[PDB]
């Protein structure tokens, strides 16, 4: 009888649409849309309304494509505007009087744009209720598939990867501390540009129209975390048949077909997270000193719950060994900041040793989808919703705070 | 212009008498400064309100004080259309009143839009090019206005023209 | 109790649906470990 | 300056800032913030930075107060920064041959006053130390033998009444809100607006804005219908890195849990009823005395507007529960609220009257050799 | 980080802040007889294609800094070995290359100038210069053993991708 | 995006994900989607007790019983046929679709699934144009409730076949945006001459629609399409009903669509006028 | 303490400015003598406004200015026009100054 | 004619020393920088911070070379060079509302500041425990007294303010100041008795500027009413108005016996006379432009004149003066070359 | 001395200065 909610999430490569209830999102597009060519204003007639987005806007001739969200903030409202329209009454195919919307936030955000994306969708598609819930809390939400019955608490650290720059983001009790909220600029296009410089450098035969898709795919398809990069540079080199593989594509043009040699960059890709000086010549940190130094800006008495529960989330975090090696460079890091505090001490300072878990599931490439469409298939999800009502009688000024609990 | 020119002469020319304020602190809280027009605690501090009339419908309203100025326009709404979009015209801008520094949230009560302007505002601006800006955006919303109707009809015949056709 | 309790409650039972659902070249482990 | 040519110090030990000057001026010489850092980057310039330089690069070190409600936490950083006060750097003097006065808050142990005697006898080796209590200075400083003194600091605001210049100690009383919870809430009422700041990194970023803009409102119903309205509460603030933050209605709302503490949590009553009730748990032939004189202190009665919310809140109460039907007699009554623009330093002003007039009497002094051959009974001259 | 050398020894001969490490070679020069299967060259060789692609190194002792001369001459010797078609081309290409004069520490053209430390008297910098050419023969020889594929005696393309870059961003030669 | 569209899409890319991957050879996995379309039209598709060689697609629509009194189940078993099976629980039209027995050309199976909505909207067109066509008259009018409170009212006259409509507006700013658009309907024979005609009533029912329930109040507005034996003849008529039963969200998408073009150009006005008023600073631009 | 204070139509125009209410407290006196002065000014002719206008001392032309700014208070039918054009001609002879006092009034007229 | 654009914000009072060597201004905050000519070329010497409030005064003594300042922290201080360093001292002022006015007597042993608590404090010296204490002079002033000047005989005071009225009092202390003669204003003078209060019947603005004259016998003021006014107490204490076409002048001076220059939200100071049988005249204005969207007014300030003070010698000898304007720029104009430049314009 | 002596006249003399409002606190000299 009821009809379900709509889960709309969007980032800046891909924007993830579908109904509450469900485990997986029905549409994974990409975040772009092809607008009609400039040539040169005033649009007469419905000119406004020729335009593709997803999979259509990219390569359609006598098209410009765009892209409205930059590092996570919509840039553009008219673009998003008539984003959301396509998505709305093309792809969903739902009524928006009669549905309630969830949608999601950066983690640094302003109030303005709450108060900019409430004004869109109360009064360009006069939908009953709107919830805009931060990503945090529904990527912890949805790490407690894998977790039992007792370990299911809202105290943890998430760390965010996908297209874009890196969050680490603590939050404790469900109340996200915004004091210690850190990112590092290393993400999935860098990994994408770094395998398209080694492909440049070493191979030949590629399309030069082509480069960037087929670094994508055997980023996609190949690649995997090392735990030492001399003893696999010589894994390589001793037994070459093994490892080297061979990848093969059909050109767009002349439609035959190249084969080329997957070599290094099956290790040496992921391998910028940890050594960000490979490819970015600004930033030398690592992950896990970034994590370490968020974790020690937190107060003394949650310190001890947010290194028990480390929660990945994102696309960029579905390389193999990713949790073991993050897990491993903290141990060593806070190993070595006890073992200075007991020499400091002089037999003063005698700790505990704490307790590292990075914690890896199933549902790690859709984490925030899963935890809005759970959050949203309860019945209890109706009644912290801003209405129309109160839009209409208070004002814009009820989108700016939100009800977490 | 059949009766525009002379309207907005002497809306300009009451406008110019009006913006002549200084500093002036409070006298019944100590170190709070406060504008005059809106708080009314001291009747010494304030002038007369005077009004400009073009017809029955459009008119300015201006009220003065030592440190702060008040002005209310009433907008020319011919048909039903005109009414709504003037509306929501006029609930566009005061939601974004914090980058504007001189438009009030909530209208005064038989008008549509209001400024209030401080003596920090004559103090950071010249005073004339503020007096040419209230011109210029009583000239320039008429001229949307008119220009939303005209894109709306037309929008609205090529929509059913198309449905009308591929049948 | 709130939006809380129920989302355990729908977690806990979507948790043993996932895990009926999931019912050899990287297999060394010694080079992990410190 | 005394006869025999030996300076008169005075200094007075804040929790949040020491104010340092001499004897017969009307102006503090150093005013410098009172904590001492270390480099928590060992941890992840110089091992010991003391002073208001400790306070500038705050977020590069781990910082302490040695100092809290003039009670000594930690023994060495208080000396480490009272060596930075008698040093080259802010009052250049040789400590052998000075005078001193310190001051004191009500309320305090005797231990503490005992060994902040024992050193100042053993370590730097004065030649006469004296201690004071702050609310009889106060009083001092604006010509008054008899009054009700309200000091709100950065510790614990209290409420103390002076009869004929000695403390009545079973009448004093004390509220758990100063300007430190003020930042803090300030903090949690700016992180609603999206603006986040540390709690500890970025403390004075959040202090310079409470000092430049907040304020008390004197009808709390007449400010957010300006709030409502208008735009004329909302001011840019520059931060020091070069981001422009804008403060709207939070303005009045911080220093309004000085007056309702159920805000920030904490029980009892405002500052205006805690008064009242301090006033009339006196005796009845001395309750007039004691409304005809009331001086406010200290630095966190700094806010604009104060003194005619509280003298109207006064007003109020006097009016419902004492006279209760009439409005006539209220006019006979004479409630006054002295707020000089000076009152920030009432204190330092206060023993620098106190150690010009009896500069030259021994008898007020006392000297190195009788804490010589008598040791902790020195302090007995005291009182 | 990156990798360091493990070949210290509390009683080695400090030339200048560098050490005078033993090799294994039938060249002629200044430099110890070594017994043992592993001397700095092989170690060299070994973090050749790890270290390259580092750019913020740090000196922990004495032997870094052969490690490091070595390892941008490797780069070098990628450099003049990429155009080359038959081994035994190779070996009289690097025959040319090894008795070039390089610039030694101290005189510019050396980039690492402010690491590493100049020589002071006269046969200091002839045993340094003489140390120098036999590193440079010894790890010419030994290049050319792995790079050369010997089925097809082409170079192999796993070893020329390296030839675009640079340790430190720093070049043993002109640009 | 000028019309709407008549084929489903997550019920098209699903089936063709699972026809590819099962005549690709791989094992097939399993499926479980609930979702909704246009009129509270609730769609189902699963693995039936447990199956995951066989997919199952079921629809639910509230008023079943008015497009079963009509006869929608002899057009759902003529154009699907075989793929017809039992109802399940809590859902109207189920269909079963098979992994291992399927055909060679799996294209119009497809677009025949995507279109099970329609397929159950055209029972009644298809009944009241062969009434017209076949030259009775004085049957009963069709009242359907295809909203909660919006009705559809069909009539088949001697020489013609009426449809009227009735939608109500929620917002009082869309009343005026839908009178100027059924003012630009209304006189729209003028440029196309072969066309049904459009009248439009707001307030009030018709006269022809009398001893009903017909609304009252200020909100409702009366649509009337008049079809000529032109537009339902035999080869025309599923154009015909593919341009009637999307009519009423074609106009409040477009409705939706002219209210955020007007938001556009209020944007690009609020920032001129910011951009006029900063100029007015002294040496501080 | 409040504050408290303490064919001739040019000579029909001559006797209209002529013998206002000065001090008196009753409103009709006042509502009559606006009503007289503004039936005067708005059935007046449209191309001899300007010597109407320059046949004025300093304060005939600031209780025109007074009386033309209570005209635009009541507006009915074509009159705003005539009182703008009455404005103009003022304003072309008496300055922004007499804007000012008409501003800067404790006593209404 | 000269002019200079010290700042970009606006100049609330300035002042200058004996010689017009050095300068001192507030630049719209809470501090006074004190500006050094060196050669042709204006740089900035001293800086002086110690009030928390807006600045609303400024004044330079020019025998004993000391600044009083006063803002709207209800405070004030006076500040005097030792070593080659600024100084300041308190005063007690007992005011519970903001300063607007501050001047210094002509014999520089009091100074008056005017404030919003509707009273006038007049301060003077103690130094057995070295402050400055003041006296109040409370009835019957109603509002906030907006400026003041000083007689020529150390004791009589002008104020107007914001309750439409101009009035004299006689500011006599007997502590500091000898036993004066009679004057055309009164012969009774105790402390606070007011001599005469001139203003309207009915209509009236709120005085912004009053100036004594030369020889102390006429007074003028300007109102917001766009009107100029002369008193002459020797004619059985007269009044002549004039009002003007122009918006309201928010400053005056006597540059003679018989002239007086007004600047305001104009842009351009005016020159008005007065002759002997008391007919006040406007002659002329000082700025006409040379004969010859970015607006570009055709005045040489482009925002309003809040100062007029006299640039050359005195009262009784006028050759120049100086203007300070709310767009952050000084200008000093000269008589003998506005004679030449402009036909008709005599100066008597 | 001690507490009370030339203390009080110099909190009299500080009365006086700081503290006239109260020689105004309610609400032949001059012949030529
Ligand atoms: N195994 C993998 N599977 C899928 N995507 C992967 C995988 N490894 C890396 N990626 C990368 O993940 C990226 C997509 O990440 P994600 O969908 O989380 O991005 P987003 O839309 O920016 O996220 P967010 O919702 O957090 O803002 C792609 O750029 C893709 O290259
Ligand atoms: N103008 C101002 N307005 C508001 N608060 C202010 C102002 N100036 C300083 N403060 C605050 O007042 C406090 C300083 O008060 P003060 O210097 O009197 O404290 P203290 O002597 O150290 O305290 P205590 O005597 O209780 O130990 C700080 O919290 C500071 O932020
Ligand atoms: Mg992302
Ligand atoms: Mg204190």
């Amino acid at each position: 009888g009821r009809l379900p909610a709509c889960v709309v999430d969007c980032g800046t490569g891909y924007t993830k649409l579908g109904y509450a209830g469900n485990t997986e999102p029905q549409f994974i597009i990409p975040s772009c849309i092809a607008i009609k060519e400039s040539a040169k204003r005033v649009m007469k007639g419905v000119d406004d309304l020729d335009f593709f987005i997803g999979d259509e806007a990219i390569e359609k001739p006598t098209y410009a494509t765009k892209w409205p969200i930059r590092h996570g903030i919509v840039e553009d409202w008219d673009l998003m505007e008539r984003f959301m329209e396509q998505v709305i009454f093309k792809y969903l195919r739902a009524e928006p009087e009669d549905h309630y919307f969830l949608l999601t936030e950066p983690p640094l955000n302003t109030p303005e744009n709450r108060e900019y994306t409430a004004e869109i969708m109360f009064e360009s598609f006069n939908v009953p209720g709107l919830y805009i819930a931060v990503q945090a809390v529904l990527a912890l939400a949805a790490s407690w598939t894998s977790r039992q019955v007792g370990e299911r608490t809202l105290t943890g650290t998430v760390i965010d990867s996908g297209d874009g720059v890196t969050h680490v983001i603590p939050v404790a009790e469900g109340y996200v501390i915004g004091s210690c909220i850190k990112h590092i600029p290393i993400a999935g296009r860098d990994i994408t540009y770094f395998i398209q410089q080694l492909l440049r450098d070493r191979e030949v035969g590629i399309p030069p129209e082509q480069s960037l898709e087929t670094a994508k795919a055997v980023k996609e398809r190949y690649s995997y975390v090392c735990p030492d990069l001399v003893k696999e540079f010589n894994k390589y080199d001793t037994d070459g048949s093994k490892w080297i593989k061979q990848y093969t594509g059909i050109n767009a043009i002349s439609k035959k077909e190249f084969s080329i040699d997957v070599g290094y960059e099956r290790f040496l890709g992921p391998e910028i997270f940890f050594h960000p000086e490979f490819a970015n010549p600004d930033f030398t940190q690592p992950i896990s000193e970034v994590v370490d130094e968020v974790i020690q800006n937190c107060p003394i008495d949650v310190r001890r719950p947010l290194y028990k529960n480390i929660v990945l989330s994102g696309g960029s975090t579905m390389f193999r060994d990713f949790g073991r090696r993050l897990q491993r460079d903290l141990k060593r890091t806070v190993d070595a900041r006890l073992k200075l505090s007991e020499e400091l001490s002089g037999g003063r300072l005698k700790p505990k040793p704490i307790d590292v878990q990075v914690i890896t599931h199933h549902m790690q490439r859709y984490a925030v989808w899963f935890g809005g469409s759970m959050l949203a298939s309860t019945p209890e999800f109706y009644q912290v919703c801003h209405t129309k009502k109160d839009y209409e009688e208070i004002g814009p000024s009820i989108c700016r705070h939100n009800p977490v609990f | 212009t059949a009766t525009l020119r002379p309207y907005l002469s002497a809306v300009r020319a009451t406008l110019q008498a009006a913006l002549c304020l200084e500093n002036f602190s409070s006298q019944v809280v100590e170190r709070h400064n406060k504008p005059e027009v809106e708080v009314r605690s001291s009747k010494e501090l304030l002038l007369q309100p005077v009004t400009i009339s073009r017809n029955e419908k459009e008119k300015v309203l201006i009220e003065g004080s030592i440190n702060s100025v008040r002005v209310s326009i009433a907008v020319k709404q011919a048909d039903e259309i005109e009414k709504i979009l003037c509306h929501k015209f006029m609930r566009f801008m005061m939601m974004r009143a914090e980058n504007f520094f001189i438009l009030r949230r909530k209208p005064v009560e038989g008008y549509d839009i209001s400024f209030l302007i401080t003596n920090f505002h004559t103090e950071q601006m010249y005073k004339h090019k503020l007096v040419d800006f209230v011109i210029h955006f009583m000239e320039e919303i008429d001229k949307e206005i008119s220009e939303m109707k005209l894109s709306v009809n037309a929008r609205a015949r090529i929509v059913a023209e198309e449905f009308l056709k591929n049948f | 109790s709130g939006i809380v309790g129920a989302l355990m409650e729908v977690m806990q039972k979507r948790s043993k649906a996932i895990h009926s659902s999931d019912e050899e070249d990287f297999e060394d482990d010694d080079e992990w470990e410190d | 300056m005394d006869s025999q040519g030996r300076k008169v110090v005075v200094c007075d030990n804040g929790t949040g800032f020491v104010k340092c000057g001499y004897a017969g001026s009307n102006f503090p010489e150093h005013i410098f913030p009172a904590l001492v850092g270390r480099p928590i980057i060992r941890s992840t310039i110089k091992d010991l930075m003391v002073g208001d330089e400790a306070s500038e690069l705050r977020s590069m070190l781990e910082v302490n107060y040695p100092m809290e409600n003039g009670i000594v936490r930690n023994w060495d950083d208080m000396k480490h920064l009272w060596d930075y006060t008698f040093g080259p750097e802010k009052l250049n003097i040789d400590t052998r041959n000075c005078k001193i006065l310190l001051t004191e808050p009500p309320m305090n142990p005797t231990k503490n006053r005992e060994k902040i005697v024992e050193v100042m006898f053993e370590t730097y080796q004065f030649s006469g130390v004296y201690v004071a209590i702050q609310a009889v200075l106060t009083l001092y400083a604006q010509g008054l033998l008899t009054g009700v003194v309200v000091d709100s600091g950065d510790g614990v605001t209290h409420i103390c009444p002076v009869y004929e210049g000695f403390s009545l100690p079973h009448l004093t009383r004390r509220l758990d809100i100063a300007g430190r919870d003020i930042t803090r809430y300030l903090i949690k009422l700016l992180l609603l607006r999206g603006y986040a700041f540390n709690h500890s990194a970025d403390f004075e970023t959040v202090r310079m804005i409470k000092e430049k803009l907040c304020y008390v409102g004197y009808n709390i119903e007449q400010e957010q219908k300006l709030a409502l309205e208008t735009t004329v509460l909302v001011e840019s603030y520059t931060l020091p890195d070069g981001r422009i933050i804008k403060v709207g209605g939070e303005r009045f709302e911080a220093p309004e849990a000085l007056f309702q503490p159920h805000l920030i949590n904490v029980e009892g009553v405002g500052v205006a009823e805690l008064l009242f009730n301090t006033i009339q748990a006196a005796d009845i032939d001395t309750r007039s005395e004691f409304y005809k004189h009331i001086v406010l202190s200290g630095g966190s009665t700094m806010y604009p507007g104060l003194p005619s919310r509280l003298e109207r809140e006064l007003k109020q109460l006097y009016l419902e529960r004492v006279l209760k039907g009439d409005v006539e007699k209220l006019s006979k009554f004479k409630i006054r609220i002295e707020d000089p623009p000076r009152r920030k330093h009432m204190v330092f002003l206060g023993g620098a009257v106190l150690a010009d007039i009896m500069k030259d009497k021994d008898n007020f002094w006392m000297t190195r050799q009788e804490y010589q051959e008598k040791g902790v009974r020195v302090l007995e001259k005291l009182g | 980080p990156a990798y360091h050398s493990s070949l210290m020894d509390p009683d080695t001969k400090l030339i200048g802040n560098m050490a005078l490490l033993p090799i294994r070679s039938q060249f002629k020069g200044p430099a110890p007889r070594e017994t043992k299967d592993t001397d700095i060259v092989d170690e060299a060789i070994y973090y050749f294609k790890a270290n390259v692609f580092f750019k913020n190194y740090e000196i922990k002792n004495e032997a870094d800094r052969t490690l490091i001369y070595i390892t941008l001459y490797i780069s070098e010797c990628l450099k003049k070995l990429q155009k080359c078609n038959s081994k035994s081309q190779g070996e009289k290409e690097m025959y040319t290359l090894g008795i070039t004069n390089f610039p030694i520490p101290g005189e510019p053209g050396f980039p690492l100038n402010a690491i590493y430390a100049k020589p002071a008297n006269k046969q200091e910098d002839e045993v340094m210069r003489a140390y120098l050419q036999q590193l440079r023969q010894e790890t010419g020889l030994r290049l050319c053993e792995k790079v050369f594929d010997p089925q097809n005696d082409k170079p192999s393309k796993w070893w020329t991708c390296f030839v675009k870059r640079q340790f430190m961003n720093k070049s043993l030669s002109g640009p | 995006m000028i019309l709407l569209e008549v084929n489903n899409r997550i019920i098209e890319e699903t089936l063709a994900l699972k026809f590819e991957n099962a005549a690709a050879g791989n094992k097939p996995e399993a499926v479980e989607v609930t979702f909704a379309d246009f009129d509270g039209v609730l769609y189902h598709i699963s693995n039936p007790n447990g199956d995951k060689t066989k997919v199952m697609v079921s629809i639910s629509l509230k008023f079943y019983k008015e497009l079963q009194a009509h006869g929608a189940d002899e057009l759902l078993k003529r154009v699907y046929g075989s793929y017809l099976v039992n109802p399940e629980s809590g859902y109207n039209v189920s269909l079963l679709y098979d992994l291992e027995n399927l055909p060679a050309s799996k294209d119009s199976i497809v677009h025949q699934a995507g279109m099970l909505k329609r397929n159950c909207f055209a029972s009644v067109f298809e009944k009241y144009f062969q009434f017209q066509e076949e030259g009775k008259e004085g049957e009963n009018r069709a009242v359907i409730h295809y909203r909660d409170d919006e009705t559809m009212y069909v009539e088949s006259k001697k020489d013609r076949v009426t449809v009227v409509f009735s939608t109500v507006f929620k917002d009082d700013d869309d009343v005026v945006i839908g009178k100027v658009f059924m003012q630009e309907f209304k006189e729209g024979r003028r440029a196309s001459h072969t066309a049904p005609q459009v009248l439009f009533s707001h307030r009030e029912p018709p006269l022809e629609l009398k001893d009903t329930d017909a609304a009252v109040g200020d909100n409702i507005g009366y649509i009337t399409f008049v079809l000529f034996p032109r537009h339902t003849n035999a080869s025309a008529r599923d154009n015909t009903i593919n341009l009637i039963h999307t009519f009423r969200d074609y106009l409040h998408y477009h409705i939706k669509c002219s209210k955020a073009y007007i938001h556009t150009r209020m944007r690009a006005k609020t920032s001129d006028f910011l951009k006029v008023l900063n100029r007015a600073r002294p040496d501080a631009e | 303490n409040k504050f408290v204070d303490e064919g001739n139509m040019t000579a029909a125009l001559q006797a209209a400015l002529k013998n206002p209410p000065i001090n008196t407290k009753s409103q009709a006196v006042k509502d009559r003598a606006g009503s007289i002065v503004l039936k005067v000014l708005i059935s007046f002719k449209a191309n001899d406004i300007e010597k109407a206008v320059q046949s004025l001392d300093k304060n005939g032309v600031d209780l025109l200015m007074k009386y033309i700014y209570k005209g635009f208070e009541s507006p009915s039918d074509n009159s705003s026009a005539v009182l703008l054009q009455w404005h103009e001609k003022a304003l072309a002879a008496g300055g922004v100054g007499s804007i000012v006092r008409v501003l800067t009034a404790r006593k209404t007229v | 004619m000269s002019l200079h654009q010290f700042l970009l914000e606006p100049i609330t009072c300035h002042a200058w020393n004996r010689d017009r060597t050095q300068i001192a201004l507030s630049p719209n905050n809470h501090e006074v920088h004190i500006y050094k000519k060196n050669g042709g070329q204006w740089v900035k010497a001293h800086e002086l911070k110690e009030h928390n409030g807006h600045i609303t005064g400024i004044d330079w003594a020019p025998k004993s070379d000391r600044i009083v300042t006063c803002g709207a922290d209800r405070n004030a201080y006076v500040w005097s060079q030792k070593d080659g360093v600024w100084k300041p001292t308190l005063v007690i002022l007992r005011i519970n509302r903001a300063a607007t006015f501050v001047k210094w007597s002509p014999l520089e042993n009091k100074f008056a500041v005017g404030s919003g608590a509707r009273l006038i404090s007049v301060c003077y010296f103690e130094s057995e425990n070295d402050w400055w204490v003041s006296k109040h002079i409370k009835k019957p002033i109603r509002s906030t007294v907006l400026s003041l000047d000083w007689h020529p005989n150390n004791v009589l005071l002008a104020a107007g303010s914001c309750d439409f009225k101009c009035r004299v009092f006689s500011a006599y202390i007997k502590e500091v100041d000898e036993k004066p003669a009679s004057t055309p204003w009164g012969s009774k003078m105790p402390f606070g008795q007011l001599m005469s209060e001139f203003g309207g019947s009915g209509t009236g603005g709120w005085v912004h500027g009053v100036s004594f004259s030369a020889s102390g016998s006429r007074l003028a003021w300007v109102s917001h009413d766009s009107t100029v006014s002369v008193a002459d107490a020797s004619k059985s204490v007269q009044v002549s108005t004039l009002k003007t076409e122009f918006l309201p002048l928010l400053s005056v001076s006597f540059v003679s016996e018989n002239s007086v220059v007004a600047a305001g939200h104009d842009c351009c100071p005016m020159l008005f006379n007065y002759d002997d049988r008391g007919c006040l005249t406007f002659v002329s204005k000082l700025d006409i432009p040379k004969q010859s969207r970015n607006t570009a007014l055709e005045t040489l300030h482009q925002n309003s004149i809040t100062q007029v003070s006299i640039y050359e010698v005195d009262k009784q000898d006028c050759r120049k003066f100086c203007t300070t304007g709310i767009d952050g720029a000084m200008t000093i104009w000269d008589f003998k070359t506005l004679e030449s430049s402009i036909q008709g314009l005599r100066i008597m």
